């Protein structure tokens, strides 16, 4: 049921009633952003827009072909017209794809969306590439981690979700091709 | 009598040179922290995009947060948005429900405290000592999940340019709350992507909007301190040109108290020497 | 904050209906109310020298002070601004011979100079008309 | 007794005695004769006895316009009902040698303690600006042979305007009701001429280039006029209470004066952003429109009964006024006209609107 | 006896009355300020012998603003009732609006912010202000002044641009025709038979730019 | 009160009033050199804020009317 | 500053030229007839210049100017005490001054 | 200024001189001390400026 | 250094003073116009904390002790 | 406190117009080639205003 049509510009005419006219009507986070989901387009061939995103630095807004993204159910390879998902990604490997040309990121977690016009979202939290990381402190980390298990629901959780994590790392350094 | 004006125009000259410095300052602190300002935009493009944008929502509990300032030189930003709180406030409380009024900064406890006291729950502060950080932010909206509300309007000053301030005011509907039922076209709109979590739906769209809180109240927060730092730029401005006025008078009324003082001292000489001559 | 003792010199100064007179008259006022309390000897006479008033202020001060009754330990020596510049000189120092009876006898006494700087610029004018020669905002040296 | 004059900072901040001696301190240009005018205006026509208006070096255009507004408003009449005229007026004005200026003082008090002494009457005495006197003075003083005193007066300044003005008083047979025009000589209260005047006087309304600077008239400094009749024994505790507040409201926003100016209202306290709401609308409020501008400003002139001023104080005082802008309380008669104010600024905006005005069809009507 | 000086001199400028003549004399002395120091004692003086004043501002004489008249200091009480009729119908409501132009003075975003409701006596004062500049040694007869105020002030010339309201006006006085200047000259006073003529000649007007 | 001097101090004023009033002068003091930072409002360790919160206590107990001596 | 001007004036009225006349601190020359006035007992007038400044500096200021001869244009470097343009002495020479040319570091 | 401070005896720290006050008449200890004193004194005086 | 003046100046002076002393007399005059910023604990741009540094050792090297000249 | 990059064109050929405006006002004087090598330059007036 759609009986209340809610929005920035149904936002503005109660403000006009309710909020003085000294002031102007205050800005919306959907006014600075001009790509959205079901307004159609984007695609025009091949390629598809990718949008890799970390909170700290905008790491690709160029165009793809093929982004790998690791689900929580398996690796999975988006295409140019990709069915809309809403895939949660666990730790693993980001791999998008120019062409010959190919860029390596591993993400630490995250989501990533795929929307009805064929954009794509990978919304992560720290996404290190794999020359920045060292293969001598994720064993370290992982024989750190594994040994020591508190039997507390929150120590096991972020013991769960730590040898998740350098299991994924320890796979992801030595399987570069 | 004549050293009073003196020690006065060695006070507003100082005043001067401080604001002066005061304005470079933050000049410097607006162009180092306007990188991560364009960075951290991003990120709030696609949960705009996936769940969209409806300030104007039914709701039965909401936190509101202000995003104010620490320190108190930005001149004319932390009354600015208390003015937009409660302007956009009113306009979304009248069915009846609880409202949280939260406050980043602490010259927004300073001016929130009053106008809305008895709702005024959280009070945070110290957030832009060191820098502003994704772990700060997300605790941050970890206490703001700590109650459960049905909306989470977030009011900040977005740094559109070193000129201009839109304040902006951002909406998270809580999932099961408002965000299943606000996507109804026909069926729904968010049934048209594919679930690729481990859990259900209703699981995966709470760890969604927890971390599009998270990300809107980091950004928010952040341009709020790049527009800080803007408009502390231009508000030390207006103080180097208002200390440069006041001196420039002053100087004038010091000018005609010397003049006055060698013509009233030299009339009591010349009076003292023709009585005697 | 500023106590007095009961031999000292305290300069009551300040600008134009900032409250002077008022701190010498409730002082004139307290000792009317003291005086009809203590045994004899620490009874506390008043002197109010009025230089340069005028006659309605003294005549306003004279029925305060025997409305309240502070009239029968106080002298009031009144050179107006009215009176020749040599009279208002000298009212401070006839006060001051007035009030030193009390001193020299024994007793206790209260001198109020309301307007010393009247005083000083009687004797400027005084002494500018017999030609001698001025100084600082053309005072006498 | 008290002296009601229609004024509101005069009847609430400085409220002028009904025998006694006002003086009307100003800067040239400050407004001291449209405030004696208004004062003529308010004031001799309900009194009871007569006036005698002394011009002392003062122009003598003013003294043609006066004396032509006396006979027009039947307070002078000429030839035969010349008996029912209630004022005199007695000119030595600017044009006229040192000697006169300094003597045309004494002829006016003369007139006025004829009346006073062997009448019996209650006097009016207007006297615009006995500084002429001290300046007459000072000027044959300097051929009379005299060392001169300070900044450049005769040694005998504070004897000559004492002889002078004790000579007016309320007596026990006969009052006079003096206003005396007081100049300050280059806006400087400290030159010894106001100096020595500032003694002789129950009542200053020291008038201020400042206030009138920013528009505001009666341009009556609040911080520095003064009377012997704000007493809380004298004119009830309400008044007196009252104008203290108005006062210590004024004095709070002096202080602030500075911070203002360099740092700008958004770094004040929110206690203090309110006192300067306050200030500001109390000195908009002390404003007001007279019966003898209304010449040459347009707006129609205000008389305010003592009531409506501690009642519009009062309400401004307690915050009950904290909705109308600063704009309502300028130049209005009462707290009544404050409302009637702001209701006609906020149809103004709505009378952005309203029609577009076109005449057509009628060149040959 | 420096103001005695001023005094016997000033005083002798008059208005006589009908038994001595009926002549007059205007007095217009110069008093030079240092530094816009107008309570100096020679100035203050004068201010307190003449009828009015006229204080020309150093600061709107190096802004391009002349004659650098300040309007809010500079008074007239005598001929305030000594004007002609019509320059008194529309300069009233000249010195009013630039009366209240004087609110938002140098700050419009100067300072802190800016309204866009009051943009409009922003961009009206400045036209006001730009009416009133006038070139040197070129006096204007009074009805060729209260038509250019009316058109100034009636709404004539919002649509000119503010670089161009010098021209816009020596363009008013070339193309409206001049019988109302004539009729606006004998009959003293802009009637309701020539404001509607008035303004059907200020609505064909070539107004240049724009 | 911070340029009203006597030269007696002690040994001058009732006992009693000797006792009570040093804590007076001093707080007076400590009320004076902290409202010339009355600009900002930080209100450091709730102690520069209880310090005029005592001093405006202060010097409004030491108001009285005119004519009236205690 | 009347001996040079003399000069100048030779070489305006009887050579019918357009000459020069270079003042080096015209400030000193006002000090020095003020000097000279306080020498003679004269009563001084404001700030400490002498009573005859206005006067004293029109004698010589009046004379450098275009006749029908020629011309004597005059480049006074002008000193301003305590960087006071209202003292006496500037205000005084800024009266005849038809141009001004700021040298700055 | 420094009696309204409550400090007595109200001297100057750095207004005041002497003679005395050289390290060949008094020792490089006490010199340099007072030296010092007087150099973080002048130091806060700069600062008090923009710490109001 | 600021207020001291020298009218004959550069051409009576050591030629090895000379050509040192002429970038000495700008650096401290580039000190002098920042030293506002000194007090400051927000660090600047860094070109500002070079002369910052500079002429706060410029001035160090200045001092000289009584009664042993150089 | 900005720089180049944030002056837009409208105030840059403004920039590029004043900076060579205020290099043309200076001249080589004839009194100083006996020590500066280069020889004085004598600027007519209708020279100098179309020069500008
Ligand atoms: N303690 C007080 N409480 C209330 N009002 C006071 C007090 N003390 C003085 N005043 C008021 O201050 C006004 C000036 O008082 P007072 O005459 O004592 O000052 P003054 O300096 O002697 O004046 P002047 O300089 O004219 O002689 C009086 O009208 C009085 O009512
Ligand atoms: N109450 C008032 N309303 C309007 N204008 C005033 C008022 N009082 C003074 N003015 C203005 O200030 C000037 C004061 O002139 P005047 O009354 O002669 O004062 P003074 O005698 O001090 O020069 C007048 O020109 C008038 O325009
Ligand atoms: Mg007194
Ligand atoms: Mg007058």
């Amino acid at each position: 049921e759609a009986a209340a049509p809610a929005g920035p510009k149904e936002f503005t005419e109660v403000w006009n009633k309710k909020a003085p006219s000294t002031l102007i009507v205050p800005e919306f986070p959907s006014n600075y952003t001009a790509v959205k989901a079901v307004g159609e387009g984007q695609v025009h061939g091949d390629a598809f827009p990718v949008n890799f995103y970390t909170p700290h630095s905008i790491l690709s807004q160029a165009q793809k072909d093929t982004v790998v993204l690791p689900g929580v159910d398996g690796y999975f390879g988006v295409k140019a017209s990709h069915v809309p998902t809403i895939a949660q990604l666990k730790p693993g490997v980001v791999e998008l794809h120019s062409g010959a040309e190919s860029e390596k990121f591993f993400v630490s977690g995250g989501f990533a969306f795929v929307h009805p016009n064929g954009v794509t979202d990978i919304c992560v939290l720290e996404a290190a590439t794999l020359d920045q990381v060292d293969p001598a402190a994720v064993k370290s980390a992982l024989a750190a981690a594994s040994a020591a298990q508190p039997t507390d629901e929150f120590e096991q959780a972020a013991n769960r979700a730590a040898i998740e994590l350098y299991s994924a790392l320890e796979s992801a350094v030595e399987a570069k091709a | 009598s004549n050293q009073a004006v003196k020690q006065r125009i060695r006070a507003i000259k100082n005043i001067g040179k401080i604001t002066k410095a005061m304005k470079m300052v933050a000049a410097s602190k607006m162009k180092n922290a306007q990188i991560a300002v364009e960075q951290s935009r991003g990120l709030v493009d696609p949960f705009v995009r996936l769940f969209g944008d409806f300030p104007a929502v039914n709701s039965n509990k909401s936190v509101v947060v202000a995003v104010t300032s620490d320190k108190g030189l930005c001149g004319g930003l932390n009354s600015n948005i208390t003015k937009y709180t409660r302007a956009t406030l009113a306009t979304t409380e009248s069915e009846g429900k609880d409202v949280v009024v939260v406050s980043i900064g602490d010259k927004g406890r300073s001016q929130l405290t009053r106008i809305e006291s008895q709702r005024y729950q959280l009070a945070i502060a110290d957030t832009y000592k060191v820098r502003v950080t994704f772990g700060q932010a997300s605790l941050i909206v970890e206490e703001l999940i700590k109650h459960n509300p049905q909306s989470y309007q977030i009011l900040f000053n977005k740094f559109r340019s070193a000129i201009s301030f839109k304040p902006t005011v951002a909406t998270i509907l809580s999932p099961d709350l408002l965000e299943k039922q606000l996507e109804d076209v026909t069926g729904n709109s968010l049934d048209a992507y594919d679930i690729e979590a481990s859990h259900e739906r209703s699981d995966v769209l709470r760890d969604l909007t927890e971390f599009h809180l998270g990300v809107t109240l980091y950004n928010a927060m952040l341009e709020n301190n790049c527009s800080e730092h803007a408009s502390r730029m231009s508000a030390m401005e207006n103080s180097t040109k208002s200390a440069g006025e006041m001196l420039g008078k002053l100087t004038l009324d010091y000018n005609r108290k010397r003049q006055a003082t060698i013509t009233t001292e030299l009339i009591e000489i010349i009076a003292g020497a023709s009585a005697l001559m | 904050l500023v106590p007095i003792g009961r031999g000292q010199r305290e300069l009551i100064i300040g600008d134009r209906q900032t409250g002077k007179t008022a701190v010498a008259i409730d002082a004139i006022i307290h000792q009317k109310n003291c005086n009809e309390q203590v045994p004899k000897a620490q009874r506390v006479y008043c002197v109010y020298v009025a230089v340069g008033q005028k006659r309605s202020t003294v005549a306003q001060l004279v029925k305060l002070f025997t409305q309240t009754g502070a009239m029968r330990y106080t002298i009031m020596v009144s050179a107006t601004a009215s009176d020749a510049a040599p009279l208002q000189f000298l009212a401070p120092y006839s006060g001051c011979a007035m009030a030193e009876y009390f001193r020299d006898t024994g007793k206790h006494g209260l001198i109020i100079y309301d307007d010393l700087s009247k005083q000083s610029v009687a004797y400027r004018q005084m002494s500018l008309l017999l030609r001698r020669p001025p100084g600082r905002e053309a005072f006498p040296g | 007794e008290i002296l009601v004059t229609g004024i509101k900072v005069v009847d609430l901040l400085a409220p002028y005695q009904r025998g006694g001696k006002i003086g009307l301190f100003g800067g040239a240009g400050v407004g001291k004769t449209v405030l004696i005018m208004e004062l003529i205006n308010n004031v001799a026509k309900a009194h009871g006895g007569f006036s005698v208006f002394a011009g002392v070096g003062e122009r003598t255009r003013e003294g043609n316009d006066l004396y032509r507004e006396m006979i027009e408003s039947g307070v002078i009449k000429l030839g035969a009902e010349r008996g029912n005229s209630k004022c005199t007026l007695v000119y030595g004005q600017m044009n006229e040698p040192p000697g006169a200026r300094a003597r045309v003082a004494l002829t006016g008090l003369t007139v006025a303690e004829y009346f006073r002494d062997i009448e019996g009457q209650d006097v009016l005495l207007f006297v615009d600006n006995i500084f002429r006197f001290t300046q007459a003075n000072s000027e044959v003083s300097a051929l009379l042979g005299r060392i001169p005193s300070a900044v450049g007066y005769q040694p005998t300044l504070a004897t000559d305007l004492g002889g002078l003005q004790e000579r007016i008083t309320t007596t026990t047979k006969g009052s006079i009701t003096s206003v005396q025009a007081v100049y300050v000589p280059a806006d400087d209260l400290t030159d010894p001429a106001p100096a020595t005047t500032f003694a002789h006087l129950d009542a200053t309304t020291v008038l201020s280039r400042s206030i009138a600077e920013l528009g505001i008239y009666p341009a009556v400094d609040p911080l520095d006029s003064t009377s012997r009749m704000l007493n809380p024994n004298v004119i009830g505790a309400e008044h007196y209470n009252v104008a203290r507040g108005v006062q210590k409201v004024l004095q709070d926003y002096k202080n602030l004066q500075d911070i203002i100016a360099i740092l700008g209202m958004d770094e004040l306290s929110e206690e203090d952003k309110l006192t300067v709401a306050r200030a500001r609308k109390i000195q908009r409020f002390l404003s007001q429109p007279f019966q003898v501008a209304e010449v040459f400003t347009g707006t129609p002139g205000k008389y305010v009964d003592l009531a409506d001023t501690i009642s519009g104080f009062q309400g401004v005082l307690t915050g009950k006024y904290d909705d109308l802008p600063e704009m309502a309380f300028y130049m209005v008669g009462d707290i009544k006209e404050v409302k009637e104010k702001a209701d006609k600024m906020a149809k103004d905006i709505a009378s952005r609107k309203e029609a577009d005005n076109k005449k057509v069809s009628e060149e040959l009507k | 006896d420096v103001f005695y000086l001023h005094s016997r001199l000033l005083e002798r400028a008059a208005k006589l009355s009908k038994e001595l003549g009926g002549g007059s004399l205007t007095a217009f002395p110069v008093i030079e300020t240092q530094a816009g120091d107008v309570s100096a004692y020679i100035a203050t003086n004068v201010i307190s012998i003449t009828d009015g004043q006229i204080f020309l501002e150093t600061e709107l004489f190096y802004k391009g603003i002349r004659p650098a008249l300040n309007v809010g200091l500079s008074v007239s009480r005598v001929g305030s009732a000594a004007q002609f009729p019509g320059m008194k119908q529309v300069a009233g409501t000249l010195k009013l609006e630039l009366a209240q132009y004087r609110e938002v003075a140098a700050f419009a975003q100067f300072g802190s912010d800016l309204d866009a409701a009051t943009q409009y006596v922003l961009e009206r004062g400045a036209r006001l202000t730009e009416m009133l500049k006038q070139k040197q040694f070129a006096p204007i007869p009074i009805e060729r002044q209260t038509v250019a105020v009316y058109a100034a002030t009636k709404g004539f010339l919002d649509k000119v641009r503010v670089q161009d309201i010098v021209a816009a006006e020596e363009a008013v006085i070339s193309q409206v025709n001049p019988a109302v200047f004539k009729i606006l000259k004998a009959n003293g006073k802009i009637t309701p038979a020539l404001d509607a003529h008035l303004k059907a000649e200020l609505r064909k007007v070539k107004l240049p730019g724009a």
